[PDB]
């Protein structure tokens, strides 16, 4: 049923980019802060270079489809892969998201985050996920930890390691066993390993709840060994303090057992953007009307969202 | 510490 994926995968030279700094390091290798300078194009692009140490051919093999997936997507609210570099240790180059993880940002700036931003972030994630649904794609790991902050007003969806494409006939994806983020998953995902766009809506609901609680742990202090029994018994995450019943009504609908009864991402865009126009009415935060939120040379620097191929 | 064993 499907159209040809004529997306372009760009192979980069190691001499094409400069490494300024190390953001983080792990057994999975080290992420570098750097600038990408296309040979003779007079442009410097702030990048995140994530490239790994002890490679197993299994590790290599599909660090690569994450790259396959990211190269295929093109949306203002989705992290686009800039290119890869086939060194001794394979190089993956993405757009730099300076403020980093959204989960860490709301924990760090919980004192200076207004209702306007929170509602905006909800819309943008909803837009990004809606683009993913159009591309017949299921993320399978949507969480606040996997939304990156370009600017406080611009966020993008990331971590496509578990993402899967759906065939034209396909409506559900049936997975295989492995370690999974239980407390973000839909009930059918936990029980029958079944995933869908609606299973992302569930996960989308939890992500919002995280933001509204400024980074609280979902079902904190309760063992994951039977989150799914509790979900069957009818219990859900509590209503965040700042949340009007309006906003919390929306989260609850995402946690419906009948996946078809859950809101589509295109509708979540509408409702949250409806509330985004009158923020104070839908999110009660103290000192809300007074809050404001906002590295190496910088003459030829262009952001990746402005550099088109 | 939030990736779990699925039965």
């Amino acid at each position: 049923g499907e159209a040809p994926n004529q997306a372009l995968l760009r192979i980069l030279k190691e001499t094409e980019f400069k490494k300024i700094k190390v953001l983080g390091s792990g057994a999975f290798g080290t992420v570098y802060k750097g600038l990408w300078i296309p040979e003779g194009e007079k442009v410097k692009i702030p990048v995140a270079i994530k490239e790994l140490r002890a490679t197993s051919p299994k590790a290599n093999k599909e660090i690569l489809d994450e790259a396959y997936v990211m190269a295929s997507v093109d949306n203002p609210h989705v992290c686009r892969l800039l290119g890869i570099c086939l060194t001794s240790t394979v190089q993956l180059i993405t757009q730099l998201m300076p403020f980093g993880c959204l989960l860490d940002y709301v924990r760090e700036h919980k004192d200076n985050i207004g209702s306007q931003y929170l509602l905006n972030w909800c819309v943008q994630i909803a837009k990004g996920m809606n683009y993913l649904e159009d591309r017949r794609l299921v993320h399978r790991d949507l969480a606040a930890r996997n939304v990156l902050v370009k600017t406080p007003q611009h966020v993008k969806i990331t971590d496509f390691g578990r993402a899967k494409l759906l065939g034209a006939e396909e409506k559900e994806y049936h997975a295989e066993g492995g370690k999974v983020p239980i407390k973000w998953m839909a009930l059918e995902s936990i029980l029958h390993r079944i995933y869908t766009h609606q299973s992302d809506v569930w996960s989308y609901g939890v992500t919002v709840w995280e933001l509204m609680t400024f980074g609280s742990k979902p079902y904190d202090g309760i063992p994951a060994s039977e989150i799914s029994s509790i979900l069957e018994k009818g219990e859900r995450l509590p209503q965040p303090p700042i949340c009007t019943i309006d906003v919390y009504m929306i989260m609850v609908k995402c946690w419906m057992i009948d996946a078809d009864s859950r809101p589509k991402f295109r509708e979540l865009i509408i409702e949250f953007s409806k509330m985004a126009r009158d923020p104070q009415r839908y999110l009660v935060i103290q000192g809300d009307e007074r809050m404001h939120l906002p590295d190496e040379d910088m003459d030829d620097v262009v952001d990746a969202d402005e550099y088109l191929i | 510490t939030h990736y779990y064993l699925l039965p």
